[PDB]
């Protein structure tokens, strides 16, 4: 089953956990830290807040985003694949070309 | 010091002593020929002159020569 | 004595009278004894601080006696 | 008797406690956890804030719904059936086909 | 005396403390736990918030209703009758047929 | 002098502490607890807030109010009497017929 | 110099640490308290919120006024005269007749 | 390089910590205090909040002000010189004549 | 791939951790302290709040900004490079001629 966000929500998938390269040649060890890098797979309508319909947002299915991991971020399970969960509000920026 | 309220940042050139030379070792400093006048020097000697004189104490006697003689002759 | 505060208003008519004063307390702490130092060694106003003689019950006597000869008020 | 939930409120009933096959064919035992997912039973009207009237929420009665198992969520005995109060808010995606 | 709430206050008595019977036949014995459900007895006009005039509220004086024991719950005596002032806010459904 | 409200808030006495006969017939000797019942003496215009000139108070001088003893509730001395100053906000209800 | 309070904000200088006759005829010893009452010395224009221009206040310059000693309320020092400054919101009534 | 405060910002740098003479003639030893009061020299724009424009501030390049070195106060360096950045929520009062 | 701040956010490169020479002539060495100032890369369109389409921000790609380092400020790595992404409120002043 594919999944389906409830406007203002984002569903993203973490990218690799320290992808061992940084810095350039040396291969970083585990160094106990996450990712904080992200692809979109589907998006809600928009943010209900100021009674006025509904605005969009700015995020199409399928952008490379970077997020902050913040405490409105929750941890999901879809047909076994590592998911999450969170507003755009989480949401800060895009990685383009 | 703070005790008189004092700050080190309100504190110009002209509060600095002055010396021709200074030595320090592992443990040990050492002032030769400060740019005190012997004005100064020698009316604070005459008061702790008067601090053995009243010097109630033996252990206090001790001290007191030690500093007029680290300021009149030497050690 | 902790407050200065508590001093300004009587070291300032002190001020106008021109002559020094002497502080019998109880005791004069940290911050205001730090600040009277300050204060009389500028020149500001001459004022020293001392102990009250004794302990206990005593002491608010021996500082009332102290009143009666200087003719001044326990506070 | 059947519920009648008081706008923005949401009726919705518990799945399985982690349906024992996570991963694949391995039968996790009983690891200290709970379920995320639920199904719709009644709604209420709308949300009341901003004055103007009241607009409907986005969940129909019956809907496969994932949700944050929050502080505004309660727990209630319907007819003896286990079943849990809480707003749209606290209502994250749905599961559809 | 009867009361009167003070508009976006709702008056409720509490109904029975666990009704010895949870389960089906067995009569559960005071397992230290209070009642959620309550009777509505007065209300108020309604909430004053956004200015615009005064918007009534959904409860009806009468409905048997859930709500959740908060902390805006208070506790008070009128005649010598154990009855409880929240607001509509506290309040989570009906109880209907 | 006679007191005159700022606008919201409300002046009120205090009544009986524990008015010695709760229950019937048997007189509660004072069980450490107040009152939280009294009377209005003098009313502000209204609430500021949302711009919009000054709503007026649902409260006129003279009614038996019951009241929560918040945080917000502060005491005072006038001619020698004890009041009592809080907003609408922290009354609950009126006592009336 | 006379002040110039900056728009909400009240000028005030505190009345008496307890006027020494608390109850009547009897002369109450200074029993670790504060003085509540003030009287106005300067008023700032208004409050800005809500965007619309800027309404006056309800305090003219010289009123007996009743406030809360909170935290908003800060005292300060003007040609060596015992003064405090805090916002209309913790000024509670005046002193008439 | 002189500064420049982004929209409802002030720059003001502080005045004397206790100039020595409080009360009088006698001159208060520095006991553990700083200066609440301080001199403008750039202001921005305005306050953005509530969309409509951007009303522009009541504080004049040029002021002697009162103000609360509260949380939102920060300290900054330019050219060597002792600077403080608020927002005009902090600025209580000016001095004037 | 350069970046993309997602309305609201700026991204900045911070400058020199204590150009040494604080003061004048003296080389301060390294103290335990971090700089404040950086240039902007990168700007969103601007803040959504209050419904009405969205107000563009006052910072053009390229301003030498004065920040506050709070907790909305958070680190990033592109291409290899230190930047920093917070939002508007974060940015306090510029350094103009």
């Amino acid at each position: 089953m594919n999944i389906r966000p409830l406007h203002d929500r984002v569903i993203v998938k973490r990218k690799e956990v320290e992808t061992k390269s940084a810095g350039g040649i040396v291969l970083t060890g585990s160094a106990a830290a996450k990712s904080t890098r992200g692809e979109v797979l589907a998006v809600g309508n928009g943010r209900i807040l100021e009674n006025g319909e509904v605005k969009p947002l700015d995020v199409k299915v399928g952008d490379i985003v970077i997020f902050n991991d913040g405490y409105g971020v929750k941890s999901e399970k879809i047909d076994n694949e590592e998911v999450l969960i969170m507003s755009e509000s989480d949401i800060l920026a895009i990685v383009e070309a | 010091s703070e005790e008189i309220g004092m700050e080190l940042e309100k504190a110009t050139l002209e509060d600095l002593g002055q010396a021709k030379r200074v030595v320090i070792n592992k443990d040990t400093t050492t002032i030769i020929d400060g740019v005190g006048e012997e004005a100064a020097i020698q009316g604070r000697v005459a008061q702790i002159r008067q601090q053995i004189e009243e010097a109630t104490s033996d252990y206090d006697r001790e001290k007191l020569q030690e500093r007029v003689a680290k300021l009149a002759g030497g050690v | 004595i902790s407050n200065i505060r508590e001093m300004l208003p009587v070291l300032e008519a002190v001020a106008k009278a021109g002559k020094p004063l002497l502080i019998i307390a109880e005791d004069v702490e940290g911050e205001a004894l730090a600040t009277l130092v300050v204060n009389t060694m500028r020149g500001i106003v001459k004022v020293a601080a001392v102990k009250a003689p004794g302990f206990g019950d005593r002491r608010k006597a021996m500082l009332q006696d102290i009143a009666t000869l200087t003719g001044g008020t326990v506070i």
